[PDB]
């Protein structure tokens, strides 16, 4: 139990930092690998 | 667009 909610809160540690919305304004333009390699990133550090 | 990613 410790050691899941540990990694899980550190997992939305990201989103306690907020540093999507900036990514988010950089890419408002439409780029599907731009989008493709930030699916890959979040999912990359699931597996982390 | 977020239509777009979905």
């Amino acid at each position: 139990l410790f050691a899941l909610r540990y990694n899980i809160l550190t997992l939305m540690r990201m989103l306690s930092l907020k540093s999507l919305k900036k990514q988010m304004k950089k890419v408002k333009k439409m780029t599907v690998k731009d989008m493709v390699t930030a699916f890959f990133s979040s999912y990359w550090s699931i597996f982390m | 667009f977020w239509k777009k990613i979905i």
